[PDB]
DNA sequence: GTCGGTGACTCACCGACG
DNA sequence: CGTCGGTGAGTCACCGAC
C-alpha cells in the first residue's frame, strides 16, 4: 500500500497529458482561425489600396487637364 | 527468439512513426505562429498606406471641387 | 521539495492497401 | 487476407517553477 502514491501520480499525470494534448489542439485551431481572419483582412486592405490608387491617379489627370 | 525480434521491430517502426507524427504537429504550429506574426506586420503596413491614400484622395477631391 | 508540463516510448485501434 | 503506418491515449523519465 506504500506504493499507492504511485497510483495517484499515474492518475494525475494522465489528466496532465490530456490537458497538454487538448491545449495543443486548441492552439492549432486558434492559430488557424486567426490566420484565416488575417488573410481576409489583408485581401480587403489590398483591395481598398488598389481602388484608392486608381482614384488618386484619376483625379490627378482631371486636375492636369484644367 | 523470432517473436522477440518481431515485437522489437514493431516498436522501432512505431517509435519512428510517432516521432514523425509529433514533429508534424509542432511544425504546423510553428508555421502558423510565423504566418500570424507576418500577417499582423503586413496588415499594419497596409493600413497605414490606405490611411495616407485616403487623405491624399480627400485633398485631390477638394482641389478638383475648387474649380 | 512537491507539483504540473512535456518529450518520448508504448499499446490499442483503425483505415489503407498490395 | 494480413500487415503496415498514422494517431489517440496511458505511461515513464525528466525538468522547471514556486
Ligand atoms: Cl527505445
Ligand atoms: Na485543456
Ligand atoms: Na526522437
Amino acid at each position: 500500500e506504500e506504493e499507492e502514491k504511485r497510483r495517484v501520480r499515474r492518475e494525475r499525470n494522465k489528466l496532465a497529458a490530456a490537458k497538454c494534448r487538448n491545449r495543443r489542439r486548441e492552439l492549432t485551431d486558434r492559430l488557424q482561425a486567426e490566420t484565416d481572419q488575417l488573410e481576409e483582412e489583408k485581401a480587403e486592405l489590398e483591395s481598398e489600396i488598389a481602388e484608392l490608387q486608381k482614384e488618386k491617379e484619376r483625379l490627378e489627370f482631371v486636375l492636369v487637364a484644367h | 527468439s523470432q517473436e522477440r525480434i518481431k515485437a522489437e521491430r514493431k516498436r522501432l517502426r512505431n517509435r519512428i512513426a510517432a516521432s514523425k507524427c509529433r514533429k508534424r504537429k509542432l511544425e504546423r504550429i510553428s508555421r502558423l505562429e510565423e504566418k500570424v506574426k507576418t500577417l499582423k506586420s503586413q496588415n499594419t503596413e497596409l493600413a497605414s498606406t490606405a490611411s495616407l491614400l485616403r487623405e491624399q484622395v480627400a485633398q485631390l477631391k477638394q482641389k478638383v471641387l475648387s474649380h
